[PDB]
């Protein structure tokens, strides 16, 4: 066995980010989700700074 | 072609789960009013007049 | 020889209602089940309010 | 395309006083959007299954 | 007070099919197709064929899906069921009266239109082996099936479940074959209980006029003889020691038949002695435990297996079958009374009437007698039939077994089990 | 028979080749949307199609995701366009139909 | 043709008629030339005190084993030389002795069974070599996981009643009933009004009479008075026993409420209901396609190997549920599936699905009253519990009368809210809970 | 008096779309449940015996 | 056991000797499906015990020396308390075995009890299997002296 | 099959509160763990009141 299979923590970083089968011809569209993601934690980063001093 | 859905044995099926459809609704509304005080709803009831007028 | 499987005596710990051999126990059911219904019923009464 | 086009208007309208042009045009595009995704679609929908004899 | 009776009525189509019914005034009705379909029809080509198809009573047929014949058959609560030999397969379905119609017709088409989907068969296949391991846990089953595979070289050598490496190999195309080929109407017979003959007969006429297949009882059954063993380690012994004996429906058939009932077959107390159990008393009186025999006595179309089977601990094994053995002889050198065939007679008599007491078991003897004989023979000449066996018939059957080549099939651990050389 | 049919007949062809699906390669069957229903007929298929239905698909797939399309000859003709699934689809439905017949009663 | 309901009528009436004993004897002529003679007795276990335990059964042995006028084998031998076959049942309520045979035979069958039910030998000798025999039956017993969960059930179902024991007894009473116990119980329950010589099959009703009189006369009597007790009732507990032993490869479970006696009108709908559960097993043709619910789900998603719904009867009370045989990992969700069609039936059941119950119930009902045998039982059995024998057209009339509504209503009598006893055996680590199993014994849609 | 499987003897099973799988001709058996040790699995990979479709009330 | 029984010959040559000995060489190389799980170490202990003796046995060294080994088998191999001889006695039965299979190609093998090891009589057994034919010499060859 | 068994959101509470195999023996003590979660949701819930005014 590997660690990135095992361990309850990273498995499921392995089943989301790693080794999780994507289709071979997604397109730019998909990557939405990802940015979602991003602009989620850049508002909350920026918000939280913002928060210290409003 | 909610067609499926169209038949004898359904709507048996509907006769033997409204006594239950409508207690259920007897419960939510019952519930409601005595969640939120409904003045109008409440004002009626014998005991329970704790708004005097 | 799993006929020797006796089912230990529960006297002890039965309710009263529930205690002859002799009857049926559908006879206090209804009230076995209201007593303890009655007990949950009041309970959410209390924490509703 | 059309739902994306008629998007922009509506945004542009609501970005727009309510005097002349402006309301009735902006009353259309409100149609439009839902004659579009409500019927405009899905007959398309049934249309094409029909010139592909499904 | 019951109702006076109803003879049966029976007919030959000339295309060869069989037409045999009897209205008993009964709340519920039996109909059976039987059909000379049996494993000896198979060949090395495609063994287990009889099997998958006797389990292939529900797919799909023309004018009924599997659904409907399901869903059909359970609404008016009734039953389908199919049942082999190595000689035939019977298929019977049973409801109240009202709704015979209803069942005929899934019956007619289960037995003329079946579609055989390729998807739907190869999902049955798995049930070839869950079908198989049950059947296969009694011992019994696996003697029987070596008995008959060692006693033949030939179609009655088949076995009447599909050979491990045959699962899931069986083809729809195979299928197919095997119902164009066999279920036809010279090799068919239509009985009915609770129905009335020219309904029977009219179905016979509309549907069940199919022939194009093969024509007669076999490629003809070769005796061989020889002997399986199978090593085992279940403290029990099973061994089955048979010969060559008669077809079905000659008189010397009868002989065997009573020959068994002087030996002895099943029990007739519960918890007995077995006092007039020749075998038994025979090998008990040298053997001191656990055992049980039992005259074998298999008939077919064209031949026949007559002997013993016996049950004992591994160690006794070959004093239980040389008791066995033993006691037969005595029969073939003349030492049988005339009593002893009576009583024979007389159990065998009882247990026949005992036999058709019932729907399930007249109609099975009606079916299969329209199949074997193209008749139907009355109670009463049976009994006559049984009677005409005289004491020196019985004694030359035995002697029969005692002097043919033996067939011999043992599971169990065999290491005190006799190799037919020893006996 | 006519002007008429033929008119409709080229007004499906012109959609055919417009919706494009010809130019991966693809059949009209193997564009088809996966329910339950269809997921059954594509079970039901035999070996062969099976096995030709999961190389068009791929060989689409591959396309669609370097974004090229197929020579203009190997795009597949519209009828010459064989509807493999159809009649293992039509009988899922058919069977499923039944079904919901028996469960009104 | 005449129809169902007309065949129905045409089923000669049973002749019932009773001696001066207490004796009754019952008739159902046919035109058979074979037939089946018995007497049913109403001597069970439920019967017995704790010190007595399998004393009917212990009988059971005994009793083809020798008379005063027939010694040690000749019984055997008289029976199997005209190819009669005797047999002999016991259950926690009845014991039963009979003959199967020829019906010219008629005279001699009777006249055994006199001899067996009332002279019976019980020779040292012969109750010694018993108690091996049956000790071995009990090592057998146990090997029948079935077998054993169905006395686990009456074992804890019905507590501390008689009820709750087996019909062969413990170990301890087999090697220790005397000559004495067993002469005692048979002086006790043995006697005319608690038995019934029943026949079926071509014998002419004054024949069973004559012979009833002329080797029955003798019992009850010069008899009776002190020392006949009744039945008393036994209390129903709901509970549980689980016997865990991952040793063994498939488990084994029996869930039932308390259901009501052999006299209640209400045993037809119930039997309706089961019905509509109906059975299953591994080697059923139609998975998928099968009509109950439980029985098509437990067969697409292979939940067990077996199941089977049952309503078993005893005096004012019973056992009424189903008993299945899966693998470790399936019993919660066989459960789970079990309870869901109980409640289902309790509140929604529907019309198409009554009909299909009434209908598999009429064709169990006659498919079974085919042949001497089961008859003979039939009218034994009836008359020791009915006082009656029911004919097959008012069974009909009474399987008619059930519908939806009354399937919803007499099943939530039963079923809806009530205490299940349980019992389990084998690899049950994942037998739910009992608080679980009680918890989906109602519903909170409903 | 023919049925070869009635005449005792040769195997005969039956299948079913409501009953049971049935494998069951003659031979020996029923007298070694007397002279007892003959034992039996309680439903290991099985089915069940005794079959179903006959009741009463 | 699944890995020899790939080669068809072992099935046969298996069969073979179960059908021509009712003894001893009718027994398996390979251990009886129903024995699988079932040999306990108590049997292991017993099959050592009894013919895992001095009589039965032989140390045959290569490149190494005779005082050794010698040595090591008077120091170790000193084990008596077992059985005696070669045998119960291979009691020569005949008969056959058959097994239905669908492999596209028919395995047979017929024989006949011929002679023991070390008797004169086994030569001419070897000789008349050269004369015969056992394996091929020649790389996809005919066979001529076949 | 369930429902709580299979549904991807409701497996993780029938994992954790439902189905969840526990020790028949635990005491008082083990509470707090389940204690420390209502301190938790009632320390954020009148948190979150407070800088509605704070
Ligand atoms: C906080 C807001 C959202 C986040 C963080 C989020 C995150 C994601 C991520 C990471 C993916 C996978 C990669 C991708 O296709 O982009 C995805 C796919 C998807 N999202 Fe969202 N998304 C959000 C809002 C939405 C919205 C507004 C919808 C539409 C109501 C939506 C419905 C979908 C669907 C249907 C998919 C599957 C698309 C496909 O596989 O083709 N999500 N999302
Ligand atoms: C919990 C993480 C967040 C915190 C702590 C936070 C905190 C704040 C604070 C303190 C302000 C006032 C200061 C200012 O106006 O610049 C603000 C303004 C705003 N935030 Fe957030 N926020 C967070 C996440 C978000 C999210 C998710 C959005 C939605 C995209 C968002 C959109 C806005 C907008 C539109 C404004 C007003 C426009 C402006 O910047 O002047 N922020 N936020
Ligand atoms: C936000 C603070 C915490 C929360 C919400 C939390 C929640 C829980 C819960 C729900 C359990 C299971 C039930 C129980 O035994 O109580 C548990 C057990 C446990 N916690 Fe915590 N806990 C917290 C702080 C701690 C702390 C401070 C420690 C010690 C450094 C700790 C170490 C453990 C351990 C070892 C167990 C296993 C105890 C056992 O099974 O016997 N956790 N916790
Ligand atoms: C995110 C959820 C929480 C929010 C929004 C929140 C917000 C606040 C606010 C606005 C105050 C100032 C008002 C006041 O003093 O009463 C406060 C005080 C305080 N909170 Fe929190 N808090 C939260 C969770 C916590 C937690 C986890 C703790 C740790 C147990 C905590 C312990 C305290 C304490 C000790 C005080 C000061 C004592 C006092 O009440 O005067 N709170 N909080
Ligand atoms: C195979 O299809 C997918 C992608 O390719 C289009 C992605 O890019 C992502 C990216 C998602 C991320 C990085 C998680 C962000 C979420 C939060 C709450 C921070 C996912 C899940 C996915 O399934
Ligand atoms: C079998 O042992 C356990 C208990 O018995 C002592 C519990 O009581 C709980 C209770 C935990 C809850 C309700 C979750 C709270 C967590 C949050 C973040 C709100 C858990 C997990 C547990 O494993």
């Amino acid at each position: 066995t590997n660690i990135r299979k095992s361990h309850p923590l990273m498995k499921i970083v392995n089943n989301a980010f790693i080794d999780l089968p994507a289709p071979s011809n997604i397109s730019s569209w998909w990557n939405f989700g990802s940015l979602l993601g991003i602009c989620l934690i850049l508002q909350i980063l920026t918000g939280l700074f913002l928060a210290m001093h409003y | 072609m909610l067609t499926r859905f169209l038949g004898p044995r359904y709507r048996q099926l509907a006769r033997n789960w409204v006594p239950t459809a409508q207690l259920w609704g007897a419960v939510g509304a019952v519930g409601l009013v005595w969640a939120t005080d409904w003045r109008l709803i409440l004002d009626w009831v014998p005991y329970i007049n704790g708004k005097f007028k | 020889s799993h006929t020797d499987i006796k089912v230990p005596d529960f006297s002890d710990y039965r309710r009263p209602e529930v205690l002859d051999s002799t009857k049926s126990s559908k006879e206090s059911s209804e009230a076995r089940k209201g007593f303890s219904y009655l007990v949950t019923a009041t309970t959410t009464v209390g924490v509703a309010y | 395309w059309a739902l994306v086009a008629d998007l922009l208007t509506l945004t542009w309208i609501g970005g727009q006083p309510v005097e002349h042009p402006y309301i009735t045009i902006g009353q259309l595009a409100s149609v439009l959007y839902f004659l579009l995704i409500l019927v405009l679609m899905p007959t398309a929908g049934t249309i094409e299954n029909k010139l592909l004899k499904w | 007070v019951p109702p006076h009776p109803q003879d049966l009525e029976f007919t030959r189509l000339p295309n060869g099919l069989v037409i045999a019914s009897l209205e008993n005034y009964a709340p519920a009705s039996r109909i059976g197709l039987f059909i000379k379909a049996g494993s000896r029809y198979e060949n090395s080509n495609n063994l287990g064929t009889s099997h998958l198809l006797r389990l292939a009573s529900s797919l799909t047929t023309k004018g009924a899906s599997s659904f409907k014949i399901t869903r059909g058959i359970e609404a008016v609560g009734g039953k389908l069921s199919v049942t082999s030999t190595r000689e035939n397969m019977a298929y019977t379905v049973e409801c109240l009266r009202d709704d015979v119609d209803i069942l005929m017709e899934f019956l007619l088409n289960v037995t003329t239109a079946p579609e055989f989907r390729r998807w739907e068969v190869a999902a049955l296949q798995p049930q070839l082996r869950i079908d198989k391991a049950v059947a296969l846990q009694n011992p019994q089953a696996h003697v029987i099936e070596n008995l008959h595979a060692a006693a033949y070289r030939n179609a009655l050598a088949n076995s009447l479940y599909c050979p491990d490496y045959r699962i899931g190999k069986v083809t729809p195309v195979e299928l197919h074959d095997y119902v164009q080929n066999h279920f036809t109407s010279a090799r068919m017979a239509l009985i009915g209980l609770g129905v009335s003959h020219p309904v029977l007969k009219q179905v016979a006429e509309q549907f069940l006029n199919i022939r194009g297949g093969l024509g007669l009882s076999g490629a003809k059954a070769k005796y061989h003889g020889g002997e399986i063993r199978e090593q085992n380690g279940d403290s029990l012994v099973h061994a089955a020691l048979v010969a060559e004996s008669a077809a079905i429906g000659s008189a010397e058939a009868n002989a065997f038949s009573v020959l068994q009932h002087v030996l002895g077959a099943g029990p007739h107390v519960k918890r007995g002695s077995n006092a007039t159990s020749s075998l038994y008393q025979a090998v008990a009186k040298g053997v001191h435990q656990p055992f049980d025999v039992s005259a074998f006595n298999a008939s077919y179309s064209d031949s026949g297996l007559f002997g013993f089977y016996t049950i004992s601990q591994a160690a006794s094994a070959g004093d239980v079958i040389k008791a066995a053995y033993n006691q037969v002889k005595t029969i073939a050198q003349g030492n049988l009374s005339n009593p002893d065939v009576q009583a024979a007679k007389n159990k065998l008599k009882a247990g026949y009437l005992m036999s058709v007491e019932s729907s399930e078991g007249f109609l099975d003897e009606v079916g299969s007698q329209a199949l074997a004989a193209g008749s139907y023979t009355p109670p009463s000449t049976v009994l006559q039939q049984i009677d005409a066996v005289a004491d020196a018939d019985v004694i030359n059957a035995a002697k029969k077994f005692v002097s043919g080549r033996k067939s011999m099939a043992a599971s169990g651990n065999l290491g005190h089990t006799p190799f037919i050389d020893e006996l | 028979v006519s002007a008429s049919s033929r008119w409709l007949e080229g007004i499906r062809k012109w959609y055919y080749n417009a919706a494009g699906f010809n130019k991966l390669g693809l059949m009209r069957d193997d564009t088809i949307h996966e329910n339950d229903d269809v997921k059954e007929a594509i079970r039901r298929l035999p070996e062969n199609l099976y096995d030709d239905r999961v190389f068009r698909i791929k060989r689409a797939l591959d396309l669609s995701m370097r974004q090229q399309i197929l020579p203009k000859e190997q795009w597949t003709k519209y009828e010459e366009d064989k509807s493999y699934l159809e009649p293992y689809l039509k009988e899922v439905i058919r069977e499923r139909k039944e079904r919901e017949e028996w469960a009104k009663k | 043709t005449a129809t169902y309901a007309q065949a129905l009528q045409s089923v000669p009436e049973t002749q019932v008629s009773q001696l001066d004993n207490g004796l009754r004897v019952a008739s159902e002529q046919s035109s058979q030339p074979t037939c089946t003679v018995g007497v049913w007795i109403d001597a069970g276990s439920r019967y017995e005190s704790e010190k007595n335990n399998g004393a009917g059964y212990f009988v059971e042995h005994l009793a083809f084993k020798g008379t005063k006028n027939r010694p040690g084998n000749a019984l055997e031998k008289e029976v199997e030389s005209m190819g009669a076959h005797l047999n002999a049942y016991s259950t926690r309520e009845h014991t039963a002795y009979y003959i199967k045979a020829l019906s010219k035979d008629l005279p001699k069958a009777v006249e055994l069974l006199a001899d067996i039910v009332q002279n019976c030998s019980l020779e040292d000798s012969q109750i010694e070599k018993e108690r091996d025999v049956i000790l071995q039956e009990l090592q057998e017993n146990d090997t029948s996981m079935r077998d054993v969960v169905f006395n686990y059930l009456h074992a804890t179902a019905f507590q501390g009643t008689p009820l709750a024991q087996s019909v062969e007894g413990p170990s301890e009473n087999v090697r220790k009933l005397s000559r004495a116990d067993l002469t005692e119980y048979l002086s006790r329950h043995y006697k005319a009004p608690r038995m019934v010589l029943a026949a079926a099959g071509g014998l002419e009703h004054r024949q069973l009479l004559d012979l009833a009189q002329k080797h029955f006369s003798g019992l009850s009597g010069t008899y009776d008075e002190d020392a006949v007790p009744t039945l008393s009732p036994c209390r129903f507990t709901g509970s549980q026993i689980c016997h865990r032993e991952d040793g063994l490869p498939l488990a084994h479970v029996a869930i039932a409420v308390e259901g009501p006696g052999w006299a209640h009108p209400d045993n037809v709908a119930l039997q309706v209901a089961n019905a509509i559960i109906g059975h299953y097993d591994c080697t059923y043709g139609g998975g998928a396609h099968l009509s109950s619910p439980l029985a098509s789900i437990a067969a697409t998603n292979k939940l067990c190997q077996s199941f089977q719904t049952f309503n078993i009867c005893y005096a004012d009370t019973g056992l009424l549920g189903a008993h299945f045989v899966c693998d470790h990992m399936s019993i919660d969700d066989m459960m789970f599936v079990l309870q869901g069609q109980w409640m289902r039936l309790c509140t929604s059941a529907t019309e198409s699905e009554v009909l299909r119950g009434k209908n598999l119930l009429r064709n169990a009902l006659v498919s079974h009253l085919d042949g001497t045998t089961p008859v003979c039982e039939d009218i034994g059995r009836s008359l020791l519990t009915y006082g009656r024998r029911i004919p097959l057209a008012e069974w009909e009339s009474r399987i008619a009368e059930v519908d939806a509504r009354v399937v919803r209503e007499v099943c939530s009598k039963y079923f809806y809210d009530q205490c299940p006893a349980v019992a389990g055996f084998g690899p049950i680590e994942q037998l739910p809970d009992y608080n679980r199993i009680r918890s989906g014994m109602f519903w909170l849609r409903f | 008096m023919l049925s070869v499987a009635a005449r005792s003897g040769p195997f005969a099973p039956v299948l079913s779309a409501t009953s049971r799988g049935v494998a069951g001709a003659l031979r020996p058996l029923v007298q070694a449940a007397v002279p007892a040790t003959s034992e039996s699995p309680v439903l290991d990979l099985k089915r069940s015996v005794l079959c179903r479709e006959s009741l009463r009330g």
